[PDB]
């Protein structure tokens, strides 16, 4: 990038002009060009909002660092009716939005559905009750 | 025996229906009318589109 | 292309038997403003009766889901 020593050399040169230049016999530096892998997948199935139009979605870099931030940012959710085995009745409509990779575990699934949350809290209060 | 069934009766019912799960669901097969409505739209749109 | 359709205003008007509620021939008037207007969905949206039925179906199917 033409070292300022070259500016001093070509512009107003002292009788003694001393420059330092890196020695490369054949030049031709490496091309670099990292390997990127674009991934397309169906995420946030049945969202609650219109979400985003195409061509505005882009491709978002992902890694182990932002993964949970990519879930929480993308807000993947699921809403469906399921038979209620707890107290007869019929289909139970549940709405779940997973904000972390741990939210697919059955514990977090139980904590997100409000009824199963009340039952799970009941169990933690009784099991915590049997021990002092 | 049946005493635990009464405890999970009161707990399961009280927790389940007290606030959340509004109106729940009973018979959702009433939405099969959409099958008949759609069927009528196929019967009509077939004639509209297939006309000379 | 779509500006050539919308500019040219291709249309179709004819009587067709009404299968929805007995009766007889149903006169429909349709003018296609886009290449998507030949699809059966847009055909249903343009005829006013089929528009009311299609809106009924979207309100019920949208009703069964929250």
């Amino acid at each position: 990038t033409t070292s300022s020593q070259k500016f001093i050399a070509r512009n107003r040169a002292p009788r003694v002009q001393i420059e330092y230049d890196v020695e490369l016999y054949g030049a031709e530096k490496k091309v670099q060009l990292p390997f990127v892998m674009g991934v397309m997948a169906d995420l946030a199935g049945k969202p609650a909002e219109p979400q985003a139009a195409v061509a505005d979605r882009k491709f978002l870099e992902i890694d182990v660092d932002n993964f949970d931030a990519r879930l929480k940012a993308m807000k993947p959710r699921v809403a469906f009716n399921v038979p209620n085995v707890l107290t007869g009745e019929g289909n139970l409509s549940l709405d779940i939005t997973f904000e972390s990779m741990d939210d697919f575990s059955p514990a977090a699934v139980a904590r997100k559905v409000d009824s199963l949350n009340k039952l799970l809290e009941a169990r933690t209060q009784l099991a915590n009750l049997l021990t002092y | 025996r049946e005493a635990v069934e009464t405890a999970v009766r009161t707990l399961a019912e009280h927790a389940l229906e007290q606030t959340s799960l509004i109106s729940n669901d009973a018979i959702k097969s009433i939405e099969s009318i959409i099958a008949a409505l759609d069927a009528k739209l196929t019967a009509q749109v077939n004639l509209i589109m297939h006309h000379a």
